[PDB]
């Protein structure tokens, strides 16, 4: 009879928008309805909950929720997305008068603002004895997204954003790498579609 | 209320019975065990709501349970087969939906110990063009060859850890993904400036902490047995 869906199991927002992530329920009578959230690593955290009081709900960190019985929503808003809210997002109901039940989740990832966009292919050299290297894709903006591999012998990994706090800096990379005689870090990301302008050092 | 589990991380060989424990000091009537898997949010076992109370969730199939006090509710795989592979969570509840998480069980069940490996472990120095182009650095740590997929990957800077400058893959790769025990891959990134870099005092040191066999399990093989393990890799800064 009673479940909850959410919208989506990876969503994007830009740094600074408008957060919001979805949930719908199933229930005929309203429910109680949860939002939890598990930043990387870790467990569960409650942000808010609907628990019969007032429909607009407030939670830490300027999250909040709406209960709106019309449309059998509770959808999760906070007014503008930081790179710490990168996480994954669960909303749960009540059921059956003895339990919550979860939704499937939603993880968030936040678009870094890179108004200087410097992209470029980097050779990196293993510290320890070696012709051993790999090869890094960095410093474009959010335009740009990285593809798997088409050699069975060359590994990329997704893309991943780091934030430099020392400096007030993000920036995106990915890194590819081989055992292969022939593989170059010109050719590494060739599956992908690279910025026209990415560096591409000696 | 404190609600405690045990084991943290455990691996297991299929076809064996595995218990895990969630114990409350708060004496809740109601308590839950759940699993969490990608795709799937938490999915109800069982739970109970006295010593003389079990119900089943929605995926009770391969599990039993007991109420053995107000204050304990174990959780057993009856015979463990690797889609039983998860993170596995209690929960108490008071009567007002009021639920506290334990901090979860990281479980893999694998077919084989003799497939277990510890990860190799590389940092990849900082390239001159990088350092010549944007006065940023990036070092590039490596772990390959590792089975299961059951790693803890960590930065350390003049042996405190950093998690300023650092991505680290949320998934590893498979070595050989036709292969259904195929060992892993994950690669992290450390960025610091470029004159931090340049300092020969400073030193790099990314650390692999890697869950495989205890010292109770069997091993037959020439190699060195698999154990839980941290492996590491360092560079230090470099002018030239």
């Amino acid at each position: 009879a009673q479940s909850v869906t959410q919208l989506g199991s990876h969503v994007s927002v830009s740094e600074g928008a408008l957060v919001l992530l979805r949930c719908n329920y199933s229930s005929s009578v309203p429910p109680y309805l949860f939002w939890y959230v598990q930043y990387p690593n870790q467990g569960l955290q409650l942000l808010l909950k609907y628990t019969s009081a007032a429909t607009l709900v407030k939670g830490i960190n300027g999250f909040e929720a709406e209960f709106k019985k019309s449309e059998t929503s509770f959808h999760l808003t906070k007014p503008s997305a930081h790179m710490s809210d990168a996480a994954e997002y669960f909303c749960a109901v009540s059921e059956q008068d003895d339990k919550i039940i979860f939704g499937k989740g939603t993880r968030l990832h936040i678009l870094p603002n890179i108004q200087n966009p410097d992209p470029a292919v980097y050779q990196l050299r293993d510290s320890k004895s070696s012709d051993k290297s790999v090869c890094l894709f960095t410093d474009f903006d959010s335009q740009t997204n990285v593809s798997q591999s088409k050699d069975s012998d060359v590994y990329i990994t997704d893309k991943c954003v780091l934030d430099m706090r020392s400096m007030d800096f993000k920036s995106n990379s990915a890194v590819a790498w081989s055992n292969k005689s022939d593989f170059a870090c010109a050719n590494a990301f060739n599956n992908s579609i690279i910025p026209e302008d990415t560096f591409f050092p000696s | 209320a404190d609600v405690t589990q045990t084991p943290r991380n455990r691996i297991t060989k299929t076809g064996k019975r595995i218990m895990l424990e969630c114990s409350q000091t708060k004496g809740h009537d109601r308590m839950y065990w759940y699993r969490q898997d990608p795709g799937l949010g938490l999915r109800l076992i069982y739970y109970s709501f006295d010593v003389k109370d079990i119900n089943k969730g929605e995926i009770s199939d391969g599990y039993s349970v007991s109420r053995q006090a107000q204050a304990k509710f174990s959780l057993s795989l009856e015979s463990a087969i690797p889609n039983q592979t998860a993170l596995y969570f209690c929960a108490t509840s008071d009567e007002s939906y009021g639920y506290t998480f334990g901090s979860g069980t990281r479980l893999t069940v694998v077919e084989d110990l003799n497939k277990v490996s510890p990860p190799e472990v590389a940092v990849f120095e900082p390239s001159e063009a990088e350092i010549s182009h944007t006065q940023k650095a990036t070092l590039v740590c490596l772990a390959t060859g590792f089975y299961p997929d059951h790693v803890e990957l960590s930065w350390w800077v003049n042996g405190k850890e950093v998690h300023s400058g650092v991505c680290t893959d949320p998934q590893p790769l498979k070595e050989q993904p036709a292969l259904n025990d195929s060992r892993y891959s994950l690669s992290s990134r450390l960025r610091v400036s470029a004159t931090f870099w340049q300092n020969p005092r400073n030193h790099f040191r990314c650390q692999v902490q890697f869950y495989g066999l205890s010292e109770n399990d069997e091993w037959t093989q020439d190699r060195a047995k698999p154990v839980t393990q941290i492996v590491s890799a360092e560079a230090w800064g470099r002018a030239d």
